[PDB]
């Protein structure tokens, strides 16, 4: 049903290291029906190669989802995972907290 | 060890025109394969995803898919149409069978319509479920009148199934085994609004998906630990991040304790 709110988490495959490679990782999870739409950010925009993996559903049926692309970190520049769907009324953004 | 094979099916229904269904098998943890619907063919995800098929039960499955997946969404436009649903659709199935010990199995198949249970197989026919929204035996009468889709869908759960998987695990044996051991690492969550702060337990890239992190400060356990979920790493390991919420002052001391698997005896302390 169009009643389960997708929940939205950022994180690195690796531990921050400015200047160093990793993965952004941005786990979106437990929402219904499966209609979405996911874009990693840097400063606001989009990254044009952004990879995930297969939708699936857990045992309560709400789908879930992993996109994630090889990027640099550094300390000025700021990521973030754009998420738009059907429950929302506005595309919830989460950003990226190296300690968190 | 639960290694059963889930194989699950998205269909989704934006009107009585426009259609698209994708599917997936996991066993156990691992995702073995992956049914776009832009591909008239089921991929493999690993060396083994063809168990001990040859390929030829190997493709008369894959046909009895194509075939499947082309019955499947015509099959339900019409109950749409009939039993006069809305017409968002989202259609879910998820059938598999588990392996035990030497002899017997355990097998299942489940949809959802709505992201709500509806219906499901059992022993030879089609049984509606606890809340079934009513019209749902209606379609039920229907299609348990198929005797020959009721027939396949049998063997399939008790027959090919068990086989299938007991192939996948022996063939797979070299991979579901493995042991990954993660890297652990602290810092501090900013603070909400105390006059403190919240410590930050990060663990990544272990394997077997079950792990234990506790922020048992004191060297004899303590708690208020916070377990976050097991978010996934696309490279087949997991991480985890535990938190707590602390008073600076004594916020020393504390520590991180790691429990998992591919660590032999050695539980991973890391001291704030
Ligand atoms: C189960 C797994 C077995 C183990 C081995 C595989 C493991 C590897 C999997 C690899 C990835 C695959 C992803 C998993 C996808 C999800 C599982 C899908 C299971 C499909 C099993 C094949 C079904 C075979 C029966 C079928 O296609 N029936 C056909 C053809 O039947 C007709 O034609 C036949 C000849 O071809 C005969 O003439 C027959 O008399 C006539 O009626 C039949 O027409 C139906 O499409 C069968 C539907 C079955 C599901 C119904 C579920 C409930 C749906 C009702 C909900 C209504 C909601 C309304 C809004």
């Amino acid at each position: 049903m169009i009643q389960r709110t997708p929940k939205i988490q950022v994180y690195s495959r690796h531990p921050a290291e400015n200047g160093k490679s990793n993965f952004l990782n941005c786990y979106v999870s437990g929402f219904h029906p499966s209609d979405i739409e996911v874009d990693l950010l840097k400063n606001g925009e989009r990254i044009e190669k952004v990879e995930h993996s297969d939708l699936s559903f857990s045992k309560d049926w709400s789908f879930y989802l992993l996109y994630y692309t090889e990027f640099t970190p550094t300390e000025k520049d700021e990521y973030a995972c754009r998420v738009n769907h059907v429950t929302l009324s506005q595309p919830k953004i989460v950003k990226w907290d190296r300690d968190m | 060890r639960l290694f059963p094979l889930r194989c699950l099916q998205i269909s989704s229904f934006a009107n009585s025109s426009w259609t698209r269904t994708d599917g997936l098998a996991w066993l156990g943890e691992l995702q073995t394969h992956s049914w776009s619907n832009d591909s008239d063919t089921v991929r493999s995800l690993k060396p083994w995803s063809q168990g001990t098929f040859s390929d030829q039960q190997w493709e008369t499955l894959q046909h009895i898919f194509r075939v499947y997946r082309s019955s499947f969404t015509r099959d339900v436009k019409e109950f749409a149409k009939m039993l006069r649903l809305s017409y968002p659709l989202e259609l879910q199935v998820s059938a598999g069978c588990e392996v035990h010990p030497g002899n017997a199995s355990n097998n299942f198949f489940h949809v959802a319509f709505q992201g709500k249970d509806i219906l499901s197989f059992q022993g030879t026919s089609w049984e509606p479920t606890q809340e079934a929204p009513l019209w749902v035996n209606l379609a039920i009468q229907v299609l348990n009148q198929d005797k020959w889709t009721r027939e396949t869908v049998q063997w399939l759960l008790n027959g090919t199934c068990p086989q299938f998987v007991s192939g996948l695990l022996e063939s797979g044996k070299s991979e579901l085994k493995k042991q990954v051991k993660p890297k652990a690492w602290l810092s501090r969550g900013p603070s909400p609004g105390p006059g403190r702060l919240l410590l930050v337990c990060h663990v990544s890239g272990f394997y077997p998906k079950p792990v234990w992190v506790k922020w048992m400060r004191g060297e004899q356990e303590q708690q208020g630990t916070q377990p976050g979920d097991i978010l996934p790493n696309a490279d087949e390991t997991w991480y985890l991040r535990a938190t707590l919420d602390v008073v600076a002052g004594e916020a020393a001391g504390l520590s991180c304790r790691v429990k998992h698997s591919s660590l032999e005896g050695q539980d991973i302390v890391l001291y704030w």
